[PDB]
């Protein structure tokens, strides 16, 4: 239980971190596209682990971590759903994005 | 596929419809018919979290296959024999459904023949 | 009838432009080179058959019927060159064509990173500002009464002076900045 | 920690791992790596933080509201009692809203926990949700954006008048 | 170092990319042939299909009169 | 410095959010709700040691 | 700028028409203002009403993005006929034939969809049989009410 | 579809970049031997799109059309799905014929090159995906619905026959 | 933003939860219904005759 | 509320006894300190409003407007110190005193527990605004803009006062705390019909309402930047606050009475969005967008549901911030190119990258990209108006498309495409302008984290 | 990608394309040879030459500039001005 | 290798503004987060307890965090 | 920087379909002066391109050999 949610939220945090890295630059970034590509590959592995966890056991999770806004009867909270669809879609999309960014590092070199 | 041509381009009073079956009683023409037997218990089917469409008349093969798939990680191709058993059972169920369709069609044809004979004698 | 130097299109230019457009659309119609070459020779025969036609109104009617023939059988999606208007790569690099006068707004700290280039830029600006009055006096003494008739600009007819209005055409950004 | 009674949870039954093949699953190895590299330093840091907490312990209390007379024993246009009745009604309104939120949380937790057999195993939570939603709708709905205790009292009076008319016409 | 461009002749090829392309095509064809040899049922058919008109009358409970 | 990316980008966020989930998310009720593990006949419950009995003998067809 | 260069009322006398044509920098014969029906146009000219895509793209325009010159009179609907917006380029196929073909295509396939919905296709099987009174308890039924007994027989 | 379509666009982008930013198929050809890796990957992707058995596209599209055949569905929608399958095969081999086979049609200055490591590695990874990922996923996922396996012979071979035609 | 983030229990939005956490634990323990259909007690309200 | 009025009044001895060129620094510093101290008004309770004395009280509705006003004053002083650099020192001090007086009247308007005092300050906000528009504008038409702005508002507000005085002769008091307990139902009659009209038409005029909005495109595009900010972000919310205070006394006659105004606003949002699709002026485009958003707020207030009220106040705050940012963007472009034509200066992304980023961000917050508070308010109003009727969503949904059809358009014509060739006075972005846009946007982006402070007095 | 073009390369390419034309014998033409008088060509042949250079260099020459190009040096200068060579 | 000059607008002023913005944010961001962490680690949070008899809490004693109580 | 060009005299239309075009035009009566310019596409390394069925069967020989080898290997290990 303490591994599924931790690995998926650290996938999300790891993917959102280079945006904070590029938003706090002073010099010129040395191989920023390589940095983003390496980040996405690491996030793909980190997402692939709960995929085989779900393949073995069949664990589904709901992570309602941040309570955002209680409006009378309705409650809006930061809730993440880990089920068959998310676990079989996230590594596929991350693998495709990894290949796409390597190809774009080749193709968009002169821009 | 010929039954669509027999029902649409032919006569619909003989071909059975898939929306409502059966119309003939199950005890008509069948001397002491026997009912199908359930092997999987309702509680066993309940705590295995089977899908409601997956809870057919031989879901025990599905339960055994799911247990083998769960207990043979990470060898995902280890025990396809249980999958073959489940496929054979659902094929037998489909064969039974085809037999029921043919029985209904033949009984409807017999009823049409009976009323045609009544028209002939009168 | 929209030209930069002339006021109208003559008959010869109309025939040449029709021939060029017809050959381009024929090249678009048949993909392979040998078939295009065969049908281009056929079209060249069709155009060469009526070359020596001294009747002017017959040439006009031949032009009209040839234009109707071309409009009847042109490709729905003709081949367009990538840098031609309507192409895939048309005006793509206009987001990188920064004008030169932005270099006048650069900070002196970043102006010291390229000393010799900015020295040459200062020399260019001095040349332009010393030739501007001479070229505007050349323009004002050559334009006839009632303004210019065409948009053609006169060249530099003297020694040492530059052609008038030369700055924004010489110092245009490159096609690949 | 929380309260196990107001937030119930059925007893957990995890089946024992009984592997068939000889291939080692990577999940056990990664669980060991997570327990060694990650769980122990976090536990040590939290234990140090709790040890620092134990030196200085101070308490915060839950505010207790005594009962004041409600709007049914307030004279007409006497502000000094309808004021207190109005604020008590507002506090009860917020408490009722959070009660319905708790029941909604119970229903969603049951639906997600019971899996594909959620239609049969969570009938009690659905019936409690239906009852509390019916009570909330009969008590607070259609009051308007300018709701007050007097509007709720008028709605209740209309409801009992209609109920009396209906039970008179059936007898 | 790099590949020098050529004018209206055949381009210069690298041995490595030719080897990789042949290897991947061979791997694709080997995978297809191996899966057709082993599985062989997802294409032609998993189970036989009986004839509905071939079923006998007494097993269908048809009353003869 | 060969494992800077494996440390400052994975291990430190894993520590931070594992602390956050263990001592601030699971403290509140009904935040992390999990689907119950699948129970099959012939298994054994780890919590109290009860054994689920196996199914009825199969009417074999092949 | 000055007062007698801004637009004004609708010209009536030929001298006013010539003055307005000189103000708008074109010929008197090509100066056709909007008709004075009281819609508020005034003396603004009625340009030939075509998009900027029909202009010559190879000409040295003063504004090559919009294909417009300097000092030339703008259209009343120039914000509608820019290259980011509605185009009036000559199509290879006539407008009426295109509209009739598209409408016939859509209507024919909608009609055939309705016809196929009237006569669906299927496979010669009976209804699927589920145990335990068609799973009465598993469909969310109440356990107190005993369901009507549905029995499926072997075939 | 995400797998093989992403890799097909990657191959098309490599071909476009190798022909000086030209996106027209009428000025292509002769690239069967000029770019062998792009040729191989494009052929594999088109085969997987058309429904080559035991590739990625077989394990989803064939089951989809088998479930759509033997079901209580609209007849017209099924017929148009079959026609659309045939048309997918048609335009796939049209791309193969025009873009890759025949005789060259590009301008004379040839600067064809694809030997950068980034393009080769990305196409290689997506090629391995488009070869094995459908099989791996279809054998790893748990069942959720009963698959249809008892169908007559003419309905089982319908997708392959339509693709071949 | 630090002052806004650490506001002391804005509009008692937390408190109304916690009191509710008590109140349900009352009425679930003694078999009472969770919420009555009448906001006020029916015994202390007079209706006009009809 | 005496702890906020006194420093605001003391700002005038600060700006009149300052040095020759230290007026802007001192006024900005002390107004920012007042804005910092303004956060003490967040002492709100779930049942009780914050009552200070017999004259001033602050609910959870007036508090965000007060904080927005006292935050807007330093931004206003920062915005209006570039086109007044050539001004006389006495005229500069007069302008700063006008802004201070207007802010004082604004923060005394929202806290008034008496409707007569609220009305008096609500009309007292007219004089400094009219003086600023008619004196420190740029065009000729400002003089005409000084009339349509004035004689509209009074024409709505002079009957309303009479109605308010009638309440003083009927209920015995006009205190809002008393009237919450002494309110009476309003029977259906012609007298109550015209009293509803008298009590509402002032707030329909000052919001504005479609049909009565004719003063807003005129008083937005001739006014200076500070006037545009004060009309867009604060002065259009006086009508909403007055509606929310006065709807309590006008029940239950509002159920069948609100129909024509609801239809007028529901068609006026489409009409003003379509007008925005064809406007040749940036300032007029922002003005008509303001008209559309305030028509949405009018619908939300008139249907009077809790979700509608929440969406109304969230939309008010979000629209105020977004319209202020858009007007400052338009002012910077006008100061750089010396014209108001949209089509004149194109392709500014190749010259100002950071201003292009600010333009993109402001256009993003204009079309209510989630999870900004613009989307929160507009979404909640949509939910409430779907509860009201099931067809109105169509009249919402189409409007959404047209919003995304002009805001991005307002981006593209100003940012993308080939740059114009004959404009070569495009200076780089100043630090003051970038500071202004960051101070406009960062509170708006931060409020998405904690929106519960701008969700009205019934959260 | 996109190797640079020099004046020598452009002149060599235009002479190659003109040399591969059957109407122009290779032993008489020069770089400053006019099409109409020095080589005795036709207007249709001039259009064919222009579109041959268009297909050779991969970019389109407008008609208003194509009608004034009648000598290989003019074509070299026009392509040099368009492609911004010799930087 | 024949390097050509790339003409671009002056990005010095935007970079200066961004650097000043980052500095003036962090200048009080770092001490605030340091003090918040030091308060949360050492002072810590409160505990929920029942009100003893004969004693009434202060109006600031109903809140958990030390910053909220202050 | 310096790109040398091949000889112009080798570009003859022999062995290409441009002679088929030339025969068709000569039977009709005209000339094709642009055959030598397009002769480069049909000669050299770009001549004799593969067919579509030969394009689909790329690498089939090595794949068939590997399939036979693997089948024989699994037949040896199954015994
Ligand atoms: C890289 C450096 C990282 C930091 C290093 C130093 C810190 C190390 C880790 C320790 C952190 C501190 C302890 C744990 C956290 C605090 C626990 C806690 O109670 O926190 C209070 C709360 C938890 O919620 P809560 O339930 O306590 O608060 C509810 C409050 N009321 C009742 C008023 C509503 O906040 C957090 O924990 C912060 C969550 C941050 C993640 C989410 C960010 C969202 C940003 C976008 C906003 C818009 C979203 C829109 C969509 C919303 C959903 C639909
Ligand atoms: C109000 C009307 C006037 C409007 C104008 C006002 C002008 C003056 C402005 C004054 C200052 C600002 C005041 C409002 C402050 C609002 C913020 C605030 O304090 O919120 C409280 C909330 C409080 O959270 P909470 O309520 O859940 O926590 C419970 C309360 N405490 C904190 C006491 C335990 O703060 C947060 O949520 C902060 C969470 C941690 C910081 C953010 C972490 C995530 C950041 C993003 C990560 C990456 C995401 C993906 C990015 C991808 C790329 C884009
Ligand atoms: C998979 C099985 C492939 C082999 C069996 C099908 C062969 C086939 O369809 O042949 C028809 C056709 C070639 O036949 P034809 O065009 O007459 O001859 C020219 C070159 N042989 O076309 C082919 O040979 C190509 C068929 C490719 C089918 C791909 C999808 C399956
Ligand atoms: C029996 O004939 C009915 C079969 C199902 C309905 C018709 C399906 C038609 C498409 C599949 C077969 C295509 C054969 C080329």
């Amino acid at each position: 239980m303490n591994l599924f949610s931790s690995l998926t939220l650290v996938t999300l945090i790891l993917l959102t971190m280079p945006i904070a890295a590029i938003n706090f630059n002073t010099h010129k970034f040395t191989n920023y596209p390589l940095y983003v590509k390496t980040t996405i590959s690491c996030a793909f592995i980190t997402s692939m682990i709960p995929t085989m966890m779900f393949i073995h056991t069949g664990q589904e999770m709901i992570i309602s971590n941040w309570h955002w806004l209680t409006i009378q009867t309705l409650k809006l909270s930061l809730s993440f759903k880990m089920d068959f669809f998310s676990m079989m879609f996230v590594p596929v999309a991350l693998f495709v994005t990894w290949s796409i960014m390597e190809f774009s590092m080749w193709y968009m070199h002169s821009d | 596929g010929a039954h669509l041509a027999r029902r649409y381009l032919g006569d619909a009073s003989v071909e059975p419809e898939p929306l409502r079956m059966p119309t003939f009683p199950p005890d008509y023409g069948f001397p002491e018919r026997k009912e199908r037997e359930m092997v999987a218990t309702q509680q066993e089917m309940n705590d295995a979290q089977l899908v409601l469409q997956q809870r057919d008349y031989c879901a025990h093969y599905l339960i055994r296959f799911l247990k083998c798939k769960r207990d043979s990680f990470p060898n995902f191709l280890a025990c396809k024999h249980e999958q073959h058993d489940w496929d054979y059972c659902e094929h037998l169920d489909y064969v039974k459904r085809m037999k029921e369709f043919e029985r209904e069609r033949r009984l409807l044809q017999r009823k049409k023949r009976r009323e045609q004979r009544e028209a002939d004698m009168a | 009838a929209f030209l930069p130097s002339a006021a109208y299109l003559t008959h010869q230019q109309k025939v040449l432009q029709l021939y060029k457009r017809a050959l381009r659309h024929l090249e678009s119609r048949c993909v392979h080179r040998d078939k295009y070459r065969y049908f281009a020779c056929l079209l060249r025969a069709r155009f060469d058959e009526h070359k020596n036609e001294k009747d002017m109104v017959k040439a006009t009617q031949l032009l009209r019927e040839a234009e109707k023939e071309f409009w009847h059988g042109q490709h729905p999606q003709p081949y367009i060159f990538p840098e031609s208007p309507g192409g895939t790569s048309y005006e793509r690099y206009e987001c990188y064509k920064v004008p030169e006068w932005c270099l006048d707004d650069w900070h002196p700290s970043e102006k010291a990173m390229y000393p010799d280039y900015f020295a040459k830029r200062e020399q260019w600006k001095k040349l332009r500002r010393e030739s501007w009055e001479r070229e505007v006096k050349q323009l004002q003494e050559e334009t006839p009464v009632g303004g210019p008739r065409t948009e053609a600009l006169p060249p530099a007819r003297k020694q040492g002076d530059l052609p008038p209005l030369w700055w924004h055409i010489v110092t245009r950004p490159r096609e690949r900045p | 920690s929380w309260d196990k009674d107001v937030y119930p949870e059925p007893p957990r039954r995890t089946p024992a791992p009984s592997p068939q093949t000889s291939l080692p699953n990577p999940i056990t190895y990664l669980t060991k790596a997570f327990d060694l590299l990650v769980d122990r330093p976090v536990t040590l840091v939290r234990e140090f933080i709790e040890r620092q907490h134990a030196k200085n312990k101070y308490y915060y209390y839950h505010r207790e509201f005594r009962r004041v007379p409600d709007i049914t024993e307030c004279h007409e246009k006497d502000v000094l009692c309808m004021f207190e009745a109005e604020m008590q009604w507002k506090r009860d309104y917020k408490v009722d809203q959070e009660i319905v939120n708790i029941i909604q949380e119970r229903l969603k937790a049951c639906q997600q926990r019971e899996g594909e057999s959620h239609r049969q195993n969570c009938a009690k939570e659905l019936q409690q949700f239906t009852q509390v939603v019916k009570a909330y709708q009969d008590r607070y709905h259609d009051l308007g954006a300018h709701y007050s205790a007097r509007k709720c009292l008028a709605k209740q009076k209309q409801r009992m008048l209609a109920e009396r008319k209906a039970t008179k016409e059936a007898a | 170092a790099h590949i020098e461009p050529r004018y209206r002749q055949f381009p210069q090829l690298t041995r490595s990319q030719v080897i990789q392309a042949e290897f991947f095509s061979a791997t694709m064809w080997f995978w297809i042939l191996w899966r057709f040899w082993h599985d062989s049922d997802a294409v032609l058919g998993h189970f036989p299909y009986p004839d509905p008109s071939q079923w006998t009358d007494e097993e269908l409970g048809i009353p003869p009169d | 410095r060969h494992s800077i990316f494996a440390f400052t980008h994975v291990l430190i966020p894993v520590w931070i959010i594992h602390y956050y989930l263990k001592y601030h998310v699971t403290t509140k009720p009904y935040t992390i709700v999990e689907k119950k593990p699948r129970i099959f006949p012939g298994d054994t419950i780890l919590e109290t040691g009860e054994v689920i009995p196996p199914m009825k003998e199969f009417p074999d067809q092949h | 700028i000055t007062k007698d260069m801004l637009p004004g009322p609708y010209p009536k006398t030929p001298e006013e028409r010539a003055a307005a044509a000189k103000k708008y920098n074109m010929r008197v014969e090509d100066y056709e203002p909007y008709p004075d029906d009281g819609m508020g146009y005034g003396d603004y000219p009625k340009l030939p009403d075509r998009s900027q895509q029909e202009r010559d793209p190879w000409y040295d325009w003063d504004h090559p993005d919009l294909r417009l010159n300097w000092g030339e009179p703008m259209h009343w609907d120039l914000d509608m006929y820019i290259r980011n917006r509605v185009d009036t380029s000559p199509t290879p196929v006539n407008w009426n034939l295109m509209c009739k073909h598209l409408f016939g295509f859509v209507a024919f396939m909608l009609f055939m969809f309705w016809v196929g919905e009237t006569y669906p296709t299927y496979q010669p099987v009976g209804p699927k049989q589920y145990p335990y009174n068609n799973l009465y308890l598993e469909r969310g039924g109440d356990p107190n009410k005993e369901p009507e007994p549905v029995v499926h027989y072997e075939i | 579809h995400a797998f093989f379509k992403a890799m097909l666009f990657m191959c098309s982008g490599s071909i476009i970049h190798s022909l000086n930013d030209e996106q027209d198929i009428r000025k292509m050809g002769g690239l069967f031997k000029a770019m062998p890796f792009t040729t191989t990957a494009l052929i594999i992707g088109s085969l997987a799109l058309t429904g080559m058995p035991f590739l990625t596209g077989f394990y989803s599209k064939d089951l989809i059309i088998e479930s759509a055949n033997t079901s209580y569905t609209n007849a017209w929608a099924l017929l148009m799905t079959l026609v659309a399958t045939s048309f997918t095969a048609i335009y796939s081999t049209r791309i193969i014929f025009f873009a890759l086979l025949g005789q060259p049609r590009f301008p004379t200055l040839i600067n064809i090159n694809e030997n950068n490591p980034f393009l080769i590695n990305s196409i290689k990874r997506l090629l391995i995906g488009s070869l094995f990922a459908g099989f791996i996923i279809s054998n790893n996922i748990p069942p959720m619905t009963i698959p249809q396996m008892t169908m007559p012979h003419y309905l089982k071979m319908t997708a392959l026959t339509v693709t071949i035609l | 933003s630090t002052f806004v983030a650490y506001l002391p229990d804005y509009r008692m939005q937390e408190w109304a939860r916690r009191e509710a956490e008590r109140l349900v634990k009352y009425r679930e323990a003694h078999g009472l219904p969770l919420m009555e259909s009448n906001c006020f007690d029916p015994s202390k309200i007079q209706l006009p005759e009809d | 509320m005496l702890k906020y009025i006194i420093p605001t009044m003391m700002l005038m001895p600060l700006t009149w006894l300052s040095k020759n060129s230290m007026i802007w620094i001192n006024t900005t510093l002390h107004s920012l300190l007042i804005s910092l101290t303004s956060l003490l008004l967040l002492n709100q309770f779930g049942d009780n409003s914050l009552n200070f004395s017999l004259t001033f009280f602050s609910d959870s509705l007036s508090t965000p407007l007060l904080i927005l006003t006292m935050w807007l004053l330093p931004l206003m002083l920062m915005a209006s110190q570039h086109h007044l650099s050539k001004e006389n020192l006495a005229r500069k001090k007069l302008f700063i005193s006008m802004l201070i007086l207007l802010q004082l009247f604004l923060i005394m308007t929202f806290t008034a527990t008496e409707l007569i005092f609220f009305y008096i300050m609500f009309e007292a906000t007219l004089v400094p605004t009219l003086i600023i528009i008619t004196r420190w504008g740029n065009q000729t038409e400002r003089l005409n803009a000084g009339l349509y702005f004035l004689f509209y508002t009074l024409a709505g507000s002079l009957p309303l006062l009479v109605a308010l005085i009638y309440i003083q002769n009927t209920m015995g008091s006009l205190n809002f705390l008393i009237l919450q307990y002494w309110v009476q139902p309003m029977p259906n009659s012609w007298s109550n019909t015209f009293m509803w009209l008298a009590c509402m038409m002032a707030f329909m005029v000052k919001m504005p309402l479609y049909g009565l909005h004719l003063w807003l495109p005129k008083a937005h595009v001739e006014a200076p930047i500070a006037g545009s900010m004060v009309l867009a972000a604060i002065l259009l919310k006086l009508g909403g606050y007055g509606m929310m205070r006065i709807t309590l006394l006008l029940n239950p006659i509002t159920d069948f009475m609100a129909y024509p105004f609801i239809m007028l606003s529901l068609w006026g949002m489409i009409m003003t969005s379509s007008i925005c699709l064809r406007q040749t002026d940036l300032k007029s485009l922002i003005a008509y967008s303001s008209v559309s958003h305030m028509a949405l707020v009018i619908v939300a207030i008139l249907i009077q549901t809790p979700w509608s009220y929440m969406g109304a106040t969230a939309l008010m705050i979000a629209h105020g911030l977004t319209s202020s940012m858009l007007f400052c963007l338009a002012n910077s472009n006008y100061e750089r190119v010396h014209s108001r034509t949209m089509i004149l200066a194109r392709g500014l992304q190749t010259l100002l990258p950071l201003m292009a980023a600010w333009w993109l961000l402001a256009s993003l917050t204009n079309l209510a990209l989630p999870p900004s508070i613009n989307l929160i308010g507009e979404l909640f109003v949509v939910m409430s108006t779907f509860s009201w009727s099931n067809i109105t969503i169509i009249l919402m949904g189409l409007n959404m498309v047209i919003t995304a059809l002009y805001s991005l358009y307002m981006l593209i014509t100003t940012q993308r495409g080939k740059h114009t060739h004959h404009i070569n006075n495009i200076l780089p972005s100043f630090t003051r302008e970038n500071a202004l846009m960051s101070l406009h946007m960062l509170p708006l982006l931060l409020l998405s984290l904690n929106p519960k402070i701008i969700l009205g007095p019934l959260y | 990608d996109a190797p640079p073009l020099t004046l020598e390369g452009i002149k060599d390419r235009v002479l190659y394309v003109l040399k591969l034309y059957d109407k122009i014998d290779p032993e008489k033409l020069s770089v400053n040879s006019h099409f109409m008088k020095d080589l005795g060509l036709d207007s249709l042949d001039q259009v064919e030459i222009i579109m041959a250079m268009e297909d050779e260099f991969g970019f389109e020459i407008p008609d208003i500039d194509a009608e004034k190009l009648m000598c290989p040096q003019e074509i070299v200068d026009y392509i040099a001005d368009k492609k911004d060579v010799y930087e | 290798g024949k390097r050509l000059f790339i003409i671009k607008p002056s990005g010095f002023y935007d970079k200066r503004f961004l650097k000043l913005l980052r500095f003036y944010i962090l200048l009080t961001g770092i001490p605030v987060v340091i003090g918040i962490t030091l308060i949360n680690v050492f002072i810590g949070e409160a505990e929920l307890a029942e009100i003893p008899e004969g004693y009434v809490p202060e109006h600031w004693e109903y809140f958990k965090h030390p910053i909220s109580r202050w | 920087s310096k790109m040398e060009l091949p000889d112009y005299k080798q570009w003859k239309i022999e062995g290409t379909p441009l002679e088929t075009v030339q025969e068709k035009l000569a039977a009709r009566g005209l000339r094709d002066p642009w055959g030598r310019n397009e002769a480069w596409r049909y000669m050299g390394g770009f001549a004799n391109n593969v067919s579509f069925v030969g394009a689909l069967l790329k690498g089939f020989k090595w794949g068939f050999a590997a399939f036979v080898v693997a089948v024989g290997a699994e037949y040896y290990l199954e015994s």
